[PDB]
RNA sequence: AGGACCGAACCGACUAAUGUUGAAAAAUUAGCGGAUGACUUGUGGCUGGGGGUGAAAGGCCAAUCAAACCGGGAGAUAGCU
RNA sequence: GCUCGCCGGAAGACCAAGGGUUCCUGUCCAACGUUAAUCGGGGCAGGGUGAGUCGACCCCUAAGGCGAGGCCGAAAGGCGUAGUCGAUGGGAAACAGGUUAAUAUUCCUGUACUUGGUGUUACUGCGAAGGGGGGACGGAGAAGGCUAUGUUGGCCGGGCGACGGUUGUCCCGGUUUAAGCGUGUAGGCUGGUUUUCCAGGCAAAUCCGGAAAAUCAAGGCUGAGGCGUGAUGACGAGGCACUACGGUGCUGAAGCAACAAAUGCCCUGCUUCCAGGAAAAGCCUCUAAGCAUCAGGUAACAUCAAAUCGUACCCCAAACCGACACAGGUGGUCAGGUAGAGAAUACCAAGGCGCUUGAGAGAACUCGGGUGAAGGAACUAGGCAAAAUGGUGCCGUAACUUCGGGAGAAGGCACGCUGAUAUGUAGGUGAGGUCCCUCGCGGAUGGAGCUGAAAUCAGUCGAAGAUACCAGCUGGCUGCAACUGUUUAUUAAAAACACAGCACUGUGCAAACACGAAAGUGGACGUAUACGGUGUGACGCCUGCCCGGUGCCGGAAGGUUAAUU
RNA sequence: AAUUCCUUGUCGGGUAAGUUCCGACCUGCACGAAUGGCGUAAUGAUGGCCAGGCUGUCUCCACCCGAGACUCAGUGAAAUUGAACUCGCUGUGAGAUGCAGUGUACCCGCGGCAAGACGGAAAGACCCCGUGAACCUUUACUAUAGCUUGACACUGAACAU
């Protein structure tokens, strides 16, 4: 069966990389938010 | 010509075709075309604001010269084309200085006719001259609503307007719509009749073909749900309100025009 | 020529049996439908929650939909267990 | 290692995506492996991925994204111009052989090719963020000409048979060779050449386009494959010396022809149809501003450079998505033999597997199958299921019908093998030879050889000849929907939703309408034969009466009536 | 009749027998003409009915081939579970393994069946309740976007009646 999950490094990045969370004021919000926590992987850039 | 399909498959027993051998049965001229990308009747916000629109047949813009402002000079019919952006047939003109346009095919235009624009343009279809030089009575297209931004009124396959009078800088015009509309009399128009006149007795005779001219299916709306549609359910078929828009519009016989600012030109609105 | 015919791939899912702590959080087996088209498919893109999209079933929107998910208001309120 | 069995349009091979060392070697068996385990995609260690030509990067753009200014918006921010990003598309060039335990069009051998920089020589009008050309494009169909590939024969080498026969019309195997360079063919497109003039191509233009003359018909472009060269080579079944029987040096014969033939190439073609079929750059040209005993441009030769990243391995799967070594899902490429219409199916080749618990027993019962006396739907909600029909050709085929259909209606006959017709026919292919010739990949003639149906007659075996796999049950009455389609992913595929068609209604363009506090966008680069909404739902015969109510469209005398005053 | 409550309407057809089916009758409970009416060739994995053929669907099952079940070795779950020395009957308490009376019954396994343990599974979806929700409807109430009316403002000039 087709599942969920079909996986795509560019549609990844380009949805939830590091530059695109930093296109947007909220995008950045989602990085001081991770900073803060103190989260080892930022985003899912590589 | 208009001819009826045999009926070898179901889907071929009701189409009607309307084929012209006069159009070119080739390419046309790539300088006068332009990339036309479908919509979807998506805006750029991405949201269907127009629906039944998607997919169909790939087509390129031909640029079709509505302004016709190359006056005093002579220009001969090279040959008749399709034109997939409109309903009429286009024309490929060339001018004595070597120029190729585009232009709407009057009712009896051939290859060979010569046309011309500008006030001392003779009085035959296919010139275009202002509205003040046309004679009273007489039936053109491709009418210019503000002098010199272009042809818009009667431009569809066998559409054509009545010069009925012309008092002042202004000239009385009976639409096609029958509207009794006025415009300025220094606004260019075509003699004559746009010439697909066949175009209307044409039959798709099945679905596909409204698919290939980028139609989508028409959804009704009592055969939704009342979240969907005001029309929405009901056990069955019941349907006991008035006949309303999506979004609450009465859409049987509430006149919509909420114009005012020109409140002038009309006369006669139609009916 | 054909939203033409028979029929593989491909796309579908009408019947039956099995399975039902399954091999599988919807499949398998035998048959079944479409199969040049309103077809199908890869890649990328757009539409964001009272909103989207919908050949319309209240269907689908990440195994979740008569209003997604995450967090917060929040220890909502609960004359009920 | 010898057998057996399975896949073989894959259960084989090569990739992308994705994963990220799972690759190779050695070593270890606690855990992981649904059992054991000496084994492993497990643990530990080491090793392994070599590019001017493959791909990415790079140049160019599509959808779309961002967006200097700008417009808009309480703020956030939104839209968008110039621009700049963005492949799934366009854009220069490498082939064969050999080689590693693991990499190769990347290393080696041989043979090549492309784009740039610099320099020399010679001849020279060079120059763009501009103009034009080109790039540049649909579906279906039709053949024709070719190749991949295959078959047979010939040739070379080997073999003479575990059991009757097998020195022959016998058996096994091999018979391979690229890009590039040269030739420019089948065939496709196009009439060329020179001069003069011009409201056009934002200015210019020798270019494009247009006009009027003269002169010739042979000019050119494109173009598979073939042939030649590449190649006195490489490869090569098998040998000769070493031979730890793990492999290495040398040598290594034949290496042709015919036929068949693609879904691949000529073909981005040809024909035809309507639903009328990307963009930009590279590239070829044109000149402007400007620069000329310069600079630049063209050709030849020489020389230099072509970086950087990826390259292992899996990739219909035990390595990806599915929590698993999960009967699931996953895009592209390669496409052998016999039979066959066929990529179905059966059996096989290359190659790869026997699916990570086995042994024994041969109860009930369950699952998946086979056969069945007599009867034959009596079963049951219901012929559910099963059984049955099944192919080709010929004959033949009703009601009804929108004259297309219904229809493969129904139903019936014949199908094998052998021989002859005909030592292999009709047909297809086509050599030598001959003749012609603008002497070429030419034409005509010629018919060798090769290949090869179908039919008839006769004979013959079996219970059965479309013998296996494969492969329509049919007919009659009737409701609903016209039809093909669409739908509740995951209990409903339908009479439901669409549908062509019909009608009403709105909309005169800054359209109605819709998304948006707005800008603006879609509608539409459309203009009433258009667009939106609503209902109905092919077609045919039709669609009657009622405007009191509700709504909508109009109208006015009067009454009533808001803010305001 | 996809519509007919009465109702298996009545008659006829088909069957030995037909609440279905087909054809008529009309007494249309409660058809009806674009929320279309009546027909309609073709089409349909569509609904209903009747035939031929076919058969293990059945009368009525029998045998056979395989995979499990069974035994051995290895590995090794699950739901459930107040505690158990966990029988029948009748009665009792509102359908008893557990109380009363009585009967029967040596202790413990294996293979099977599934009547009970109101068996397991999911705090019943029916029903009612809550001054609980959520969506939906409308001539329920109150509001409101939008559309629309006018006044003032952006907004001025003269002329005539």
């Amino acid at each position: 069966m087709k599942r969920t999950f079909q996986p795509s490094v560019l549609k990844r990045n380009r949805s939830h990389g590091f530059r695109a969370r930093m296109a947007t004021k909220n995008g950045r919000q989602v990085l001081a938010r991770r900073r803060a926590k103190g989260r080892a992987r930022l985003t899912v850039s590589k | 010509a208009v001819v009826k399909c045999k009926p070898t498959s179901p889907g071929r027993r009701h189409v009607v075709k309307v084929v012209n051998p006069e159009l070119h049965k080739g390419k046309p001229f790539a300088p006068l075309l332009e990339k036309n990308s479908k919509s979807g009747g998506r805006n750029n916000n991405g949201r269907i604001t127009t629906r039944h629109i998607g997919g169909g047949h790939k087509q390129a813009y031909r640029i079709v010269d509505f302004k016709r402002n190359k006056d005093g000079i002579p220009a001969v019919v090279e040959r008749l084309e399709y034109d997939p952006n409109r309903s009429a047939n286009i024309a490929l003109v060339l001018y004595k200085d070597g120029e190729r346009r585009y232009i709407l095919a009057p009712k009896g235009l051939k290859a060979g006719d010569q046309i011309q624009s500008g006030v001392d343009a003779a009085i035959k279809p296919g010139n275009t001259l202002p509205m003040r030089n046309i004679p009273v009575g007489s039936t053109v297209h491709n009418v210019e609503m503000k002098p010199g931004k272009g042809g818009q009124l009667a431009r569809s396959a066998g559409t054509y307007v009545q010069i009925v009078a012309r008092d002042g800088a202004y000239v009385t015009l009976r639409l096609r719509s029958g509207e009794m509309r006025k415009v300025e009399a220094d606004c260019r128009a075509t003699l004559g009749e746009v010439g697909n006149a066949e175009h209307m007795l044409r039959v798709l005779g099945k679905a596909g073909a409204a698919r290939w001219r980028g139609v989508r299916p028409t959804v009704r709306g009592t055969a939704m749900n009342p979240v969907d549609h005001p029309h929405g359910g009901g056990e069955g078929r019941n349907f006991g309100k008035h006949p309303v828009t999506p979004w609450g519009v009465q859409t049987k016989g509430k006149k919509t025009r909420s114009n005012k600012r020109t409140d002038k030109f009309i006369v006669r609105r139609r009916s």
